């Protein structure tokens, strides 16, 4: 019953199962391999099926310390006494920390090339090792966290592993929250969004739920219609990097031996700097290369994202578009002609009607990803809904916000106030030149670019204990 | 606005539509406290006590 | 002989003015008394029809809000009945009286 | 020249009723006629000085609009 | 759960001192809306053959992507107001926040 | 571990620890016997746990006809094609029906008076067999439903078992609908809760969950400050019947021997209609008769039944007072006086402040009976919040209610609308005398009490098949 | 289950077309806030000693009924705008409702 090679289905294995005519699939008897997600708890025939979440839902750098004990402690420098975070013991980028090697028995990473022979990362997320921008970023994380506990053990010589293991950490969690709340989500909704979604900050309710919901891991997949098809590495002056300057995603996925032996981060990060992203359109949501082409070269055959997508929101058993609609006080449309005036494309409703029948059948990232735009946001009116509602919900009912009183002092907090990612790329890199304001805006070089040295940096003065 | 007319199945914006668009923001509210909007109306509200 | 409670139809017109937009004041009594005001400022004066519509909906939305003042101080009273008292009240604490 | 009297008894109750009253006792109508009267003489006043100055014998909407700009009760709509 | 405690805990328990497993990891999902299944309670839409959702028959995903998603690269659309960082930065949140385990 | 003669404290067993000086209970190592309800899903660490609802959520009348396939068939009368339901094969009420006979291997009836060896009656329920009011009750359903098919069956001769039986259940069903929606809850929740919670119906909302809150199957409990002492018997003039008119619930629990042997149903009905209930009070919340000696004949020790339901709310994991009203809406107190001023009782705010420590602490049950009653109800503000929600959401989340357009034709509503209790006594029972209109209002004989030929009957010639 | 139907189903099951499950019998309760529990899951309040809720120690519910639930039987005043039919049609509603099962 093994699902990555056999097309019966048998739990868990629910696979895709291939229309006539498909471009790139021509043998109907195959099938888009597919694994079920875990129950709740297995075998019940009262309860509904649910789903389990495997990392904490709040906004604590969790990506980087990890959500287990075990993890978290195998994650750290146990050598010392100076609370670190373990580093790669066989390379490094051009004098800096790597992410440790991580030891598993099946190991795509190995797979992309057969002659680096360079395993997976370990980091306090399983999927860090996909794709090398996510590693570019796990690393810089990384770094910052052992810049912050070395600059922390200066000021206070007294504290031990511990101690600046803890602080460092909450430094980062801090850091994490205030770049993803000021700098992400006004993007993200939009200030009309922003504004009715997530207000001004009060204080902790301790009555908000904290969890994640189910269908929260189904809309925030909104961007994988922002991802190009390429991965874009530059120099220093931000020029096409020879050779490889652009490399078709299909062959760096799980290749983490680009990371290592290509030039290490900062090609990467500048390329995330210097590279416009990819506008969402009704008639262009998603490329090719995550559509066709997804996990070729560790996979018996090509992955289709969207497909994917929607196979998980039935697998979950979420509800259709029409539902959401209801839930977010949104009118729900019932013909091809209110459907049209919804999405402002008549065209796209008459597909979407031809494919589901109604739109109540239509599900969810779909309808979500279909409807246009928020004016200065990227995602529609049901995503923008469920995204704020969930991000209102982490934030009101974290005990440890950074802004929530007794969590860091006041000098504390306007110290923290003054971050920026781009002075973490600063610090952290041997990357120079750096965009400006709004990290996520600026993408043209050198228009929206600046010298590293006029970032102010993190004063660290208000942490020192007499 | 153009919200408070699609809620009340509208293709254009009349003075009613924008007096409940303010009246119903708590901060457009504040800002535009001492401001009477022309064809506005009232927002609808009768106190619990009244209800038999 | 179908006779409705003596409250059901003051909440049906509550409901019905609540949810309307026009002018409960008839146009022409409001213009003279506007005109009759007016003569004692300045004889021989003539008004654009703007100005009287303006002037009307200046009027009705303080009478409006007055009259909601005036609803809250007569239930901090425990009534249900508008009394001048309540009206001097608000005018009062509102600083118009004061 | 009674004119304080066209604003009717019914339409007091129609403005009460938009402002949410359920019960109108019989001596409030002319605490209105007077509370109006009095709102609509300091208005009209500072329209007609408004007026005087701009050396003109016709009350246009622009001075209504500048007397109850004048006495924090902005008008939207005329201007 | 401790009485004080100046840090997050590791798993994320007790930071709702309340109802402590709140959102902490290998926790079941919060369900917004009922969920909807094939026959009630686990089975999904499109497992049996000729089951219809609402009135309709269900929509190959496979399919829905080749007629709507479906779009030719060359005609891709930069964008002048964003960067990569974006994308990067959104997955990254998406790896803090949720995981959802499948059998190996 | 049985829990019924142990007193340990392992699984499934959660006995009550006795306080020190229990005016009843001299050994401090005993303890009143607590059976944990079942979890949704056994055994898992991952799930939080829930209990089970083993009851259909709608008001169909499950209390008749059953929840579950087979119970439901074992329930009919199914030796001949008139779609009845089974009667008892051994006794009769004056030649009217029984609940036929349940087989328990062990039958709590059966102790309560070992000569006369009368077990547990069956019906859609298994607590029938406690009271003989309720036992009352299921007869008269019974009773109700066997004319409502017989008569079917005069109308319509060409209707076969099945049709007659699903047309009957389905008027009963109605009439229980219309009993509970327009005479029982406006006298529970007052009038102005009544208005507030459940307006006017207006159609169905498929997206209103219509299931049963955990917490409400502690929150409508409030019915244990409506118990009499004692049970009374009037016979035809409204007179006490000899011998014992009186007879102490003690006696009552289970004691299916007096219903079967001592005059059926009538004299209870009765007594139900021509007595006054308790009135809830702040200082005489619960009589002393279901709190020292409840099930005092079948169990071995008498039982309390607000501590077991103070237990139960903690077994289910209830939050607390405080976390309620603010789910209500409604203030929270903190502080002694605060709480004075919610009870309108100083005293009582001490005693409960002295008990528990917190508001937050208090149990639903405890605080919800603890608050003051609304005008013309019988619940505080939280209890008639939560009842009012929970009935709100089971007649908009109920697809075959009464009301909704498609179940009943204009004249077959246009006649359940005169339908009312004391009709259906009248018609099931020997009772020449019935209550006036709001039967749960009129107590008392003979002023509230008329000849019955007067009360209009139900008409039938709507249901005529043409 | 069947797309057109005239009665109710005995179990409740398909009354909510959309999730069948939905009011249907022996399933699990609908839990409006979430469950406080002395361990975050399974283990209820008072069953360790020495374990407080919020800060304070957890009462007895024996002690609770004996301290503010117990009144003189000979006080007791009746309800001139109820009868005890009130009460019991409210447990036999009840009784309609819900029905939490316990084990054997
Ligand atoms: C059929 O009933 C539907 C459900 O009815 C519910 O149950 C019945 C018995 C009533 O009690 C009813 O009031 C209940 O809603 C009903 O659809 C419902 O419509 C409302 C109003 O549009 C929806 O509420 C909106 O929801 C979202 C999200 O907020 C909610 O969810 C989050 C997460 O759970 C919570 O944190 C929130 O507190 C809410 O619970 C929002 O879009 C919205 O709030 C924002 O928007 C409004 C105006 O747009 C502002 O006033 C607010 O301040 C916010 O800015 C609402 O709260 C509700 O979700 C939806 N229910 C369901 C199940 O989909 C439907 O209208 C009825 N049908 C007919 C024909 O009448
Ligand atoms: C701390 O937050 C608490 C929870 O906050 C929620 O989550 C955050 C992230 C925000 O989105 C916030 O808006 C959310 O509410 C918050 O306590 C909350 O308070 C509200 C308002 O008092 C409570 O809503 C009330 O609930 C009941 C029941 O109705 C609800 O439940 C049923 C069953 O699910 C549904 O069918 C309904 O649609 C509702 O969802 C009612 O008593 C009440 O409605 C009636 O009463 C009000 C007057 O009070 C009238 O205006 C209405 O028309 C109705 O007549 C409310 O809907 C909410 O339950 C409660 N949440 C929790 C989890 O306890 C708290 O205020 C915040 N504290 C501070 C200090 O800011
Ligand atoms: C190199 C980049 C990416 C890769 C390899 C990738 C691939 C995947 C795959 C295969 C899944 C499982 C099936 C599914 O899509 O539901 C997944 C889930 C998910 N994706 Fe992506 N995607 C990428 C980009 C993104 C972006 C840009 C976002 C958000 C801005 C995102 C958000 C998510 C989320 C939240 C999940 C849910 C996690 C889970 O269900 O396990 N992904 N991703
Ligand atoms: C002669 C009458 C009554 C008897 C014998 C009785 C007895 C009981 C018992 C033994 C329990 C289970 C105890 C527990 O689980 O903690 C219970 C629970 C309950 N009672 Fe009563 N009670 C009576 C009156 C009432 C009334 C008048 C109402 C409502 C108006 C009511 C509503 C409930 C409800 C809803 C439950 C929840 C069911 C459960 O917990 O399993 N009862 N009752
Ligand atoms: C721990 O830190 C030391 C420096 O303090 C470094 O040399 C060593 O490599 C680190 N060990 C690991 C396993 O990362
Ligand atoms: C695999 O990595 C090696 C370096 O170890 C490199 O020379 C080679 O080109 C890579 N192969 C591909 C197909 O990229
Ligand atoms: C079925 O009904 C008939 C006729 O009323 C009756 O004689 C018989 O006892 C019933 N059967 C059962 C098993 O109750
Ligand atoms: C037990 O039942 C018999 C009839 O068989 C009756 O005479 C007797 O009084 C009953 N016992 C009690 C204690 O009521
Ligand atoms: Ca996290
Ligand atoms: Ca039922
Ligand atoms: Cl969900
Ligand atoms: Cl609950």
């Amino acid at each position: 019953v093994n699902c990555e090679t056999s097309c019966v289905q048998q739990p868990p294995c629910f696979p895709l199962k291939i229309p006539p005519n498909d471009p790139r699939i021509k043998n109907q008897a195959d099938c888009i391999p597919f694994f079920r997600s875990c129950p709740a708890c297995p075998g019940s025939n009262i309860t509904i099926r649910n789903q389990i979440n495997a990392l904490t839902s709040f906004v604590d750098a969790s990506m980087v310390y990890g959500s287990e004990e075990p993890l978290a402690r195998n994650l750290r420098n146990m050598s010392n006494q100076l609370g670190l975070l373990a580093v790669n013991q066989r390379f490094q980028d051009n004098g800096r920390a790597l992410l440790p090697f991580d030891n598993l028995h099946d190991d795509p990473c190995l797979l992309t090339n057969r002659s680096a022979r360079i395993p997976c990362f370990l980091a306090g997320d399983t999927r860090s090792s996909e794709m090398p921008e996510l590693t570019s970023m796990h690393t810089l994380l990384l770094r910052e966290h052992n810049r912050l506990a070395t600059e922390l053990k200066s000021l206070n010589p007294r504290w031990d592993g511990e101690r600046l293991y803890q602080e460092a950490r909450k430094i980062v969690g801090a850091m994490v929250q205030i770049i993803t709340y000021r700098d992400y989500l006004p993007l993200v909704l939009g200030p009309t969004a922003m504004r009715k979604y997530l207000p001004t900050y009060r204080s902790y309710n301790d009555s908000v739920d904290p969890r994640i919901a189910n269908v929260f891991t189904n809309a925030f997949r909104y961007g994988h219609t922002l991802i190009q098809p390429f991965m874009f590495r530059l120099d220093n002056r931000y020029q096409p990097m020879e050779p490889n300057p652009r490399v078709p995603l299909s062959r760096v996925f799980f290749a983490s031996w680009r990371v290592v032996l290509e030039g290490g981060i900062d090609p990467i990060l500048r390329g995330l700097m210097a590279t416009p992203a990819k506008l969402n359109r009704q008639n262009q949501i998603a490329v090719d290369e995550i559509r066709e082409r997804l996990f070729e070269q560790v996979m018996r055959i090509g992955l289709d994202l969207p497909a994917l997508n929607m196979q998980r929101s039935r697998d979950h058993g979420l509800p259709g578009y029409n539902a959401w609609r209801r839930f977010c006080g949104l009118p729900q449309p019932e013909t091809v002609g209110q459907l049209g005036t919804v999405l402002r494309n008549l065209k796209l409703a008459r597909k979407l009607m031809e494919q589901y029948g109604t739109p109540n059948n239509i599900d969810i990232w779909m309808g979500g990803v279909s409807e246009p735009l928020k004016r200065k946001g990227r995602v529609g009116p049901l995503l923008a809904c469920i995204i704020g509602t969930q991000f209102r919900k982490l934030r009101d009912g974290d005990r440890f916000w950074w802004e929530n009183e007794g969590v860091f002092s006041m000098q504390q907090r306007q110290a923290l106030a003054q971050i920026s990612l781009p002075r973490i790329i600063c610090d952290n890199t041997g990357i120079t030149t750096v965009s400006k304001n709004n990290i996520f805006m600026s993408n043209s070089y050198p228009r929206d670019f600046v010298n590293c040295s006029t970032l102010p940096a993190l004063n660290l003065a208000s942490w020192r204990e007499a | 606005a153009g919200n408070a007319a699609r809620d009340n199945k509208k293709t254009r914006i009349i003075p009613r539509h924008l007096q409940l668009a303010v009246r119903n923001d708590e901060e457009l509210n504040k800002l535009l406290g001492r401001v009477t909007i022309a064809q506005g109306g009232v927002l609808p509200n009768i106190q619990s006590v009244l209800l038999p | 002989p179908h006779r409705y409670r003596p409250g059901t139809v003051a909440l049906r017109e509550i409901r019905r003015y609540q949810k309307s937009t026009e002018l409960l004041i008839r146009k022409l009594p409001f213009q003279r008394l506007v005109r009759e005001i007016a003569q004692d400022f300045k004889t021989d004066l003539r008004f654009q029809s703007s100005a009287v519509m303006a002037l009307q909906e200046a009027s009705e939305a303080y009478l409006v809000a007055l009259f909601e003042d005036t609803n809250l101080c007569a239930i901090h009273a425990k009534r249900v009945t508008i009394m001048p008292k309540d009206i001097q009240l608000a005018r009062r604490i509102r600083g118009e009286r004061a | 020249r009674d004119n304080i009297q066209g604003i009717t008894k019914p339409a007091i109750r129609r403005l009460a009723r938009r402002g949410g009253v359920k019960r109108i006792s019989g001596l409030i109508y002319e605490e209105t006629r007077g509370v109006l009267k009095v709102f609509l003489e300091n208005v009209i006043r500072d329209a007609v000085t408004y007026t005087e100055h701009a050396k003109r014998k016709t009350v246009t909407a622009m001075d209504v609009v500048y007397a109850l700009k004048r006495q924090g009760r902005t008008l939207y709509g005329f201007g | 759960c401790p009485e004080q405690d100046k840090y997050r805990t590791i798993t994320g328990m007790c930071n709702n001192r309340r109802s402590p497993t709140l959102g902490a990891s290998n926790r079941a999902f919060v369900r917004w809306l009922p969920a909807e299944y094939e026959d009630g309670f686990s089975l999904p839409y499109g497992w049996t053959p000729g089951v219809k959702r609402n009135g309709f028959p269900v929509a190959l995903a496979r399919a829905v992507s080749n007629e709507i998603v479906r779009f030719p690269t060359d005609q891709l659309t930069p964008d002048q107001e964003r960067s990569l960082m974006f994308m990067q930065w959104g997955q990254l949140l998406d790896h803090d926040l949720d995981f959802t385990p499948e059998p190996a």
